[PDB]
């Protein structure tokens, strides 16, 4: 999930975007 | 320590910012 | 104190409640 | 690193939320 | 983990508070 | 920079002040 992917290393705005509805 | 819990707080604040009016689902699923 | 108890591991709302007036 | 200092910021924000109108005392005492 | 990224968020919030109307520059330069 | 100086250990209000305009 988002916790493993974005707390381990930084997620870009583009990566975060893929979590948006 | 509570690294994950603190990080997650910042994550949803970022989603709130990036996702805007579209909203988002937050499901801390491994 | 609250720092040792709640920064080491997560405190629940019930645990936090006990810190309220 | 400043784990404790960053964590504490989130703690008081949580106390602010959970304690409401009752308020709370924050005393970082070991 | 993202210690630095999370810490930096709190830093600018502190600068916002301490610097007031004067403002500040934030340049994450080693 | 400010990240190395203030994320490694805590910066005081006086230290932060020196980052203000
Ligand atoms: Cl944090
Ligand atoms: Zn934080």
């Amino acid at each position: 999930g988002i916790l493993e992917q974005c707390c381990t290393s930084i997620c870009s705005l583009y990566q975060l975007e893929n979590y948006c509805n | 320590f509570v690294n994950q819990h603190l990080c997650g707080s910042h994550l949803v604040e970022a989603l709130y910012l990036v996702c805007g009016e579209r909203g988002f689902f937050y499901t801390p699923k491994t």
